[PDB]
RNA sequence: CAUUGGUGAGCAGCGAAGGAUUUGGUGGAUUACUAGCUAAUAGCAAUCUAUUUCAAAGAAUUCAAACUUGGGGGAAUGCCUUGUUGA
RNA sequence: UGACGGAGCCAGCGAGUCUAACCUUGGCCGAGAGGUCUUGGUAAAAACUCCGUCGUAACGAGGAAUUCCUAGUAAGCGCAAGUCAUCAGCUUGCGUUGAUUACGUCCCUGCCCUUCACAC
């Protein structure tokens, strides 16, 4: 297992490095295909490459979700473990339960004295697909990290304006159907990356008449998460909040599990660069 | 260095493993300069 | 074949595929090897495969998989609706 | 693939989602769940026989699953792996529980007791360790490295004694009484151990054929030369027919192809071993074929509870005096088949129920064993059925209380 | 060279290294006699191996144990595991295997943790 | 290649060949079909032989040293000892190449780091 | 293109790719005659030229009208396409064209 | 203080006309023991060969004979096949 | 299931030429800048084991309701770091000691799903 996981990462990393080199080659083949179809002359560099033209005969018969998720996307349902930091307060334990109810296939695990390497290694043995770890400040949720197994990515979020369901009177019990998902205003490549991470925490193929909807709305890199239950009326739709309410702002994305502090950073938030406030990345 | 440590293969074998020795702490021992026989000591004395 | 033999048959199985096979009714003895003994004497097709009660040949008649046949003339009106509704459910499932 | 022997049809075929080779298999005693393991996945796939759907994939092993086995009564699943551990899965029931047991070395084979209360595992160290499933604690251990006979191959540059090619057992099976283990491996020995006393009852040499590679512990030094062993020289070119001379061998193949592909001599090994459900015999799959060892001949004189007064002559005298019960019991104490057969057929029909009700409980397993062997090839169908009817009716309860003592006889 | 063997015992972060060689029944832990191991209430715990197989077996060997890490309890468990493993290994290497089998049978019958490590690996549920 | 480029039969079979060769380890990459011609070589197959993989795993200092250790019965793949230095190791089976348990080489590795436990041996 | 298979596919793709490359690629680099020994190539040219002369004479003595060819270049007879002669002998003798 | 590091100086104990380590050569085994040679129904074994030749039998239109080639492209002159010309 | 004192003794994280007080009383040198000394006040591993001594206005372990929790878990104890968001009115790590009770059931309460052999 340990040896198998090691080589699977080395092969995967090697594949990425080669693909970046092969990206130029792929463009060249696209030019040849366009030239053959259009009939326009081929450029000088490509005109003189006999090796490429010979290869083109074999490579002519050549033709999404992220690679970490492509293998299991839509085949196997996710398995999620929701945990917290050491010695959690009562409110964080309640919030961890709320996050557990949000994802249909989530299981809450007490983090008493568990060390990080054992937690991920134990999760990888059991077939867990994602791990969610929550932090607090005086019983107020502050951060949320999502680590996708076996090799990442790990995305860390900071939670603001959190309103839990336990703060409500006579709210009642949730419905636990597989919910419909709404992802609005995710345009950049990083946004597409974030959407893929969040989309795969939910099961594939909700029923068309499913009455529970979870929405992630991007508004200036602050993703509002709301949960509603709707009823289709004769002249429109009426929705009601189930909660909780909170806004997450991404601030890190690493190519590896959350144990690995040395994992290569895919994206990070630069707060002190001169033009920080000008642009919104997601 | 942390990565070299992580990807170390426990089954790596080098012939020099006979000459080199390790401390109880687990760190490699390197001789300051790299015993004397009684005949050698007698001459030196 | 050569690559499998070279790799000592540690290959990765080919992707699963579906095909259709025709089975001819025959005595089970024939399928066996040739010697002075036999294991089973049954037929190679099950009773369901020989004949399965299906849709009624006559339009007026209604025939169910349990073998119950009803002529529409005899059925009372409440039964006719009940059978009509049961038909809606079965088609909806398929 | 599932096969129906009534109609010889492959009525169902189960396949993994991710194209995994399967090396081991296990079937539910109810015949409703099928589990397979692999040497490249580390999970155990489970299917429903009626539906053919993949129920789930059991996870928890950190190494390839080497073997699987369902218990006949309690219906738990015991799996072992090269992960140096054994896990007991309670797949049936509302709650899913796994009980891992650690072992000193890689587990190669696993056998489940007919009672379902203990499981034995053969490890790479050459040990057969028996564990209690309910308590998950070791109850015994048998050391086997010294018993195993491993021979030197012609191509080996190291002695058989220092060779650690196969000093372990890759397959083990219990006797249905529950008191013995038969073991075999990639070696030239089939060892039969007694579980309660942890002793080797007997060892069997698989082959004495020098055409097989692993047969001899020591090789004749005359064959060795400055070039090397004379056996290793290939003399195909001498053959007169072109087909014989042709070399189709792949350079590195070990298994899975025709003999022409290997280029190395066949090696003596036992791939599987099992006890006969209905007789005191076991079968071992090896290179040459299925060796079947049985006790059928029974030339051995193995008396039970003799005294000076018991004699073959006294047995015949008892029949002449019409003391059939005493004659029958004295025949069993001598334990002679010809004498038991002589007494068995001399008992009149009227007095069979009287004798059957009065046979001591100690000799009940012996009579039932004799009837089962005798009746199968005998012509006295009605006489044997009368005896069985009398024995079951008289001692039906006793056989129930001891199922595993009477299992093969029944 | 004097016949000698080396074994390890582990319990949480506590690690004990036992060196067992031919000698005269001299058993030490961390350079002091085994009788001074603390806490005294758990002292008989580290006596579990010696009393199970008898002091006669130790009369011809010297055992030296060095313990580091963990707390008091885990250190006691590391010591007992290391001593049992060392005795079994020495009997393998320099004495008949029959006596080894008896030693393993005794230790396993009493408490299997003397020989096999007891680590409470997490199991997600 | 001589089949028409959009042929489903052509695309299927070329992928199966690329899948099988990459799994064996003969091919490093699955991206390009021209690799079946340009990058399919005897050196690629020889590079999957047991001595070479031992060398790349650093189990031996040279391929010649690895051959000797194999011929001397120090090497096992899975639970099986292998003394044939032509054994071709697939990518999956490269995880089970390791020393024999009672190997003198294994003791030297553990003795060097002062991690030898004579209970195991 | 979807229907065409076999050698016709391989030769057709090469013919197309050479046509596009001629506009921008340098003359020396784009087309290169396969390396052949002199005594073979000179023999190949002589026999091919003889076939062309026979073809032209037979058409000339008959009434057959033939496509026009530039002075230096060899005429492309049916044997040209089947035997792949041009890859070896070339369209013309460059040494005579240069002078 | 510890060396399970090296090199030495000496005891206790073991201890019959000495003891320990290394190494070359040969012999017997490493499969289950019915004898040597030849032109072999018998001779020879010191060989004959100065009877060792004759006779008889013995020749497929199979008059077929690369099951034996690393892949792609060709093959001027060769080689194979087919037709053709003149003898 | 105390306080005081003494004694014995057991961790794992963590290494940027970088790590860090305030307000005064005065001597001397100095053109100044400032330098040096003097001076008072304010602020700022534990558990565990053994031995000895004493001794049993507000509040004395927290109502009704409500919430969470299944094994290295609940709970106790200390030690570090502060890693572009959050955090010092604190946050996150690390080790140490370590249980009771259930691991069954759909009775109640909610959520959900349904209406190729042989045998049924
Ligand atoms: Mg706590
Ligand atoms: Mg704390
Ligand atoms: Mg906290």
């Amino acid at each position: 297992m340990l040896r198998r996981q090691a080589r699977e990462r080395r092969e995967y990393l090697y594949r990425k490095a080669q693909e970046l080199q092969d990206s130029q080659l792929q463009q060249k083949r696209q030019i040849i295909k366009q030239a053959l179809a259009q009939g326009k002359p081929l450029p000088k560099e490509l005109a003189e490459d006999e090796s490429l033209q010979k290869d083109f005969r074999y490579d002519q018969s050549l033709k999404q979700v992220d690679d970490e998720y492509a293998a299991t996307s839509g085949i196997m349902d996710p398995r999620i473990i929701v945990t917290t930091s050491r010695d959690p307060s009562t409110r964080l334990s309640q919030f961890a339960k709320e996050i557990k109810l949000l994802f249909p296939n989530a299981v809450r695990l007490n983090r008493g004295n568990y060390v990080m390497p054992n937690l991920v290694d134990a999760c990888k043995k059991s077939g867990t697909t994602d791990l969610v770890v929550l932090h607090e400040h005086r019983g107020v949720p502050t951060s949320l990290t999502i680590s996708h197994f076996p090799h990442g990515p790990t995305a860390q979020f900071s939670l603001h304006n959190v309103v839990m369901r336990h703060d409500i009177i006579n709210a009642g019990n949730q419905s636990e159907v597989n919910p419909h998902l709404i992802f609005d205003n995710f345009t950049t490549a990083l946004g597409k990356r974030v959407v893929c991470i969040l989309k795969h925490l939910f099961n594939a193929g909700p029923k068309k008449d499913s009455e529970r909807v979870i929405t992630f709305a991007n508004r200036g890199d602050f993703i509002s998460v709301r949960q509603h239950v709707y009823v289709r009326t004769r002249e429109g739709v009426e929705i009601a909040e189930v909660g909780p309410r909170f806004e997450m702002r991404l601030f890190e994305l690493r190519l590896g599990t959350l144990e690995n502090k040395d994992a290569d950073v895919e994206w990070q938030l630069r707060r002190f660069i001169r033009t920080a406030n000008k642009k919104d990345y997601l | 260095l942390r990565e070299k440590a992580k990807e170390r293969n426990p089954d790596e074998y080098y012939h020099a493993m006979h000459s080199r020795k390790t401390d109880a702490k687990g760190l490699l021992i390197s001789s300051r300069h790299g015993s004397l026989s009684m005949d050698q000591v007698k001459l030196l004395k | 074949y050569k690559l499998d033999v070279l790799s000592s048959v540690h290959f990765v199985p080919k992707p699963a595929s579906t095909s259709l096979e025709i089975r001819v009714e025959t005595p089970t003895i024939s399928m066996e090897d040739a010697q002075p003994l036999y294991m089973s004497n049954a037929s190679s097709l099950a009773p369901q495969e020989i004949y399965n009660v299906g849709k009624a040949e006559k339009d007026g008649e209604i025939r169910l998989k349990n073998g119950v046949a009803m002529s529409k003339e005899e059925l009372t009106r409440e039964d006719k609706n009940r059978l009509r509704r049961a038909l809606k459910r079965k088609r909806s499932k398929a | 693939r599932a096969w129906d022997l009534i109609r010889y049809r492959n009525f169902r075929t189960f396949t993994g989602t991710e194209r995994i080779q399967f090396n081991c298999l296990a079937v539910d005693p109810s015949g409703e769940v099928v589990c397979a393991g692999s040497l490249d996945n580390f999970d155990i796939h489970v299917w429903s026989v009626q539906t053919g759907q993949l129920l789930d994939a059991l996870s928890g092993h950190e190494g390839p699953v080497s073997c699987l086995s369902f218990s006949q009564e309690n219906s738990v699943l015991a799996s072992a792996s090269w992960d140096k551990t054994i896990r007991i899965w309670s797949i049936f029931g509302r709650s899913q529980q796994v009980e891992p047991i650690e072992v000193y070395s890689d587990v190669l084979a696993l056998s489940m007791r007919p009672d379902g209360k203990e499981v034995a595992v053969s490890t790479l160290k050459g040990q057969i360790s028996i564990f209690n499933i309910e308590d998950a604690k070791q109850v015994g251990n048998i050391d086997c490295r010294k018993d195993i006979i491993s021979g030197r191959f012609n191509q080996d540059r190291f002695t058989a004694k220092n060779s650690e090619r196969s000093k372990f057992f890759t397959t083990i099976h219990y006797s249905f009484d529950g008191m013995a283990i038969v073991a075999g491996g990639n070696n030239n020995s089939i060892c039969l151990y007694d579980v309660p006393n942890e002793v080797l009852l007997k060892r069997f040499i698989v082959s004495r054929n020098m055409a097989l590679n692993g047969t001899l512990e020591f090789l004749n030094s005359k064959k060795m030369t400055e070039a090397g062993s004379l056996d290793l020289i290939d003399d195909a070119g001498e053959n007169s027919d072109l087909e014989d001379r042709i070399d189709n061998s792949l350079p590195g193949s070990q298994r899975g192809g025709d003999l022409s592909t290997r280029k190395m001599r066949p090696e003596v090994r036992v791939t599987s071993v099992q006890f006969s459900p209905t007789a005191n015999a076991f079968a071992a799959a090896s290179t040459e074929g299925l060796l079947i060892y049985s006790t059928n001949d029974t030339i051995l004189f193995d008396p039970f509870d003799l005294d000076v007064d018991v004699t073959p002559h006294s047995t015949v005298e008892a029949l002449r005096e019409k003391q059939f019960l005493n004659a029958l019991v004295m025949a069993f104490r001598l334990n002679e088949e010809y004498l038991i057969n002589k007494v068995y057929e001399a008992i009149p029909i009227k007095e069979i129920p009287l004798v059957a009700s009065n046979i001591p409980a100690i000799y009940l397993p012996r009579i039932l064993k004799f009837i089962g062997d005798f009746a199968i090839e005998s012509q006295h169908i009605e006489f044997n059925l009368i005896w069985i009817k009398a024995l079951l009716s008289a001692s039906g309860g006793y056989i129930n209380e001891h199922k595993y003592l009477f299992s093969t006889a029944m | 060279a004097v016949p000698s063997v080396q074994t390890f015992g582990k319990k949480k972060s506590a690690t004990a290294v036992a060196h067992v060689k031919a000698g005269k029944g001299l058993i030490k832990v961390n350079g002091s006699p085994i009788t001074l191991v603390e806490p005294e209430i758990l002292r008989f715990k580290v006596y579990e191996p010696l009393l199970l197989v008898g002091l006669d077996k130790f009369s011809n060997i010297d055992i030296r144990v060095r313990v580091t890490g963990g707390g008091h309890v885990s250190q006691v468990y590391a010591i007992r595991q290391a001593i049992a493993k060392g005795l079994v290994a020495y009997h393998q290497k320099y004495v008949d295997e029959q006596s080894k089998n008896e030693l393993k049978k005794a230790f396993t019958s009493y408490d299997r943790t003397l020989l096999i490590a007891d680590s409470r690996r997490p199991e997600p549920k | 290649s001589l089949l028409p480029p959009t042929d489903p039969f052509r695309r299927k079979h070329e992928q199966l060949l690329l899948d099988k060769l990459y799994a064996m380890g003969v091919l490093t990459t699955k991206s390009k079909i021209s690799d079946l011609e340009n990058k399919v070589t005897v050196s690629a197959i020889c590079r999957r032989r047991l001595p070479v993989i031992m060398h790349r795993l650093k189990m031996a200092e040279t391929i010649q040293d690895a051959v000797k250790f194999i011929e001397q019965g120090h090497v096992r793949v899975g639970p099986n000892l292998i003394n044939d230095p032509a054994y071709l190791v697939t990518r999956n089976m490269e995880d089970y190449v390791t020393w024999v348990d009672n190997s003198k080489i294994k003791k030297t590795l553990l003795r060097y780091r002062n991690q030898i436990d004579d209970f195991d041996f | 293109d979807d229907q065409v298979i076999g050698k016709a596919r391989s030769r057709t793709l090469e013919m197309r790719l050479n046509r596009l490359s001629r506009v921008n690629g340098h003359q020396d680099k784009i087309n290169k005659l396969e390396k052949v020994p002199m005594h073979i190539r000179r023999g190949m040219i002589d026999k091919h030229v003889k076939r062309i002369k026979k073809y032209e004479q037979e058409a000339a003595e008959g009434g057959i009208v033939l496509s026009k060819v530039k002075k230096g270049q060899f005429r492309k007879i049916e044997s040209t396409y089947k035997k792949d002669i041009e890859r070896r002998i070339g369209g013309s003798i460059k040494a005579r064209d240069k002078e």
